[PDB]
């Protein structure tokens, strides 16, 4: 079983890569066949970190609009939260204001958050440069890292990393 | 083709599919 | 109440629903 | 491993309102809810019974009546193996739709499905608005079996199911 129940949620535009990001992590593969997620989707894995079991819940919604009562729905009881955009898709990145603002009208205070730059595979298509992520985040205060859920970069790195940080303020309490 | 469906129709069913997959987790760990 | 939603859409949630109920009944057969 | 010998697909068509789900409930749960709650395309329930010292598991696939539903349920009428037709006894015009929904079943479901009409609520007759001789010889006309069902009261429930399943399994005993 487990020690802790980690509950996160990935959010950002429809077609950034949230799900293809979330089955890298459960199942260690990619397919580029784009199946949007109606409404909302979950996946379980359980990790052991500093001598616990971490059960990790992550809630996987739907980036498009008329999904928006469903998604609103899981920000409250949400731990962490990635903010993925597509390094091909400047809007998409634009967007992540946006994303964060609806964070802040639903979510906790205290809520860890990380903004992936999803794609990073895709440099003959890239519209937004690795700099301007990271600024992004410095400005946020919150952490930033370029994934590929295609090319397997950082995908593993990024939830160990949401889970360890979500473990560390948890632990000073 | 054009939207026909309610959200609270898509709702129900979107919960009953989520409880099925947390009951269905219960069980397979049950082994 | 407004259409919002597919037939695309809901049908395709309601085979997940059908074969998440069907996997649940075979797995519970494992009264043993 | 297998809890059953044959696997039979039933399917229930018919108008909204006229008791499908009522009745797959009374057939699998024994119980009975006046709540209407309208089903949402489609659902299905699971009763496995015991002919001929076989181990038959009936999976009962529930079908939306409503119009808005219908491409949702004609693809379920493929792989049905038996069929019940329901109308209610207190409402003549779902009584008339039995034609169209017998057009249905030619067209989207095998040329040798098995097929019963159902006479549901027969419990009040007070409000009776389709004689059982009526219902008779519309089957008659049609060439398929016939009973008045209640879910409410009980009665028929377990016969309808049990008949079209001996039906179905005597057709396969045929073909051995
Ligand atoms: N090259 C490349 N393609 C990717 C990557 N991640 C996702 N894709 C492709 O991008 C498309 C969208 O991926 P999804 O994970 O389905 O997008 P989503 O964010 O879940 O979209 P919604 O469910 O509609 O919100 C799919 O065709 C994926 O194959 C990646 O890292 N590299
Ligand atoms: N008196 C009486 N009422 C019944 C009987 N069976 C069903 N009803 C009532 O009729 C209403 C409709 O029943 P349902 O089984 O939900 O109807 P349905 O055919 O499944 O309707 P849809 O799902 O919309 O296609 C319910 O509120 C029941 O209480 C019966 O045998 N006798
Ligand atoms: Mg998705
Ligand atoms: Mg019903």
């Amino acid at each position: 079983t487990y020690d802790y129940l980690f509950k996160l949620l990935l959010i950002g535009d429809s077609g950034v890569g949230k799900t293809c990001v979330l089955f890298r992590f459960s199942e260690d593969a990619f397919n580029s066949t784009f199946i949007s997620t109606i409404g909302i989707d979950f996946k379980i894995r359980t990790i052991e970190l500093d001598g616990k079991r971490i059960k990790l819940q992550i809630w996987d919604t739907a980036g498009l609009e008329r999904f928006r009562e469903i998604t609103t729905a899981y920000y409250r009881g949400a731990m962490g939260i990635m903010l993925v955009y597509d390094i091909t898709n400047e809007k998409s990145f634009d967007n992540i204001r946006n994303w964060i603002r609806n964070i802040e009208e639903h979510a906790s205070a205290d809520v860890e958050k990380m903004i992936l730059g999803n794609k990073c595979d895709v440099n003959d298509k890239r519209q937004v440069s690795k700099e301007r992520g990271e600024k992004l985040a410095l400005d946020y205060g919150i952490k930033f890292m370029e994934t590929s859920a295609k090319a397997n970069i950082n995908v593993e790195n990024a939830f160990f990393t949401l889970a360890r940080d979500i473990k560390a303020k948890m632990d000073k309490k | 083709n054009r939207p026909r469906f309610t959200l609270q129709e898509l709702r129900d069913v979107l919960q009953e599919r989520n409880k099925l997959k947390s009951q269905l987790l219960v069980v397979q760990e049950e082994l």
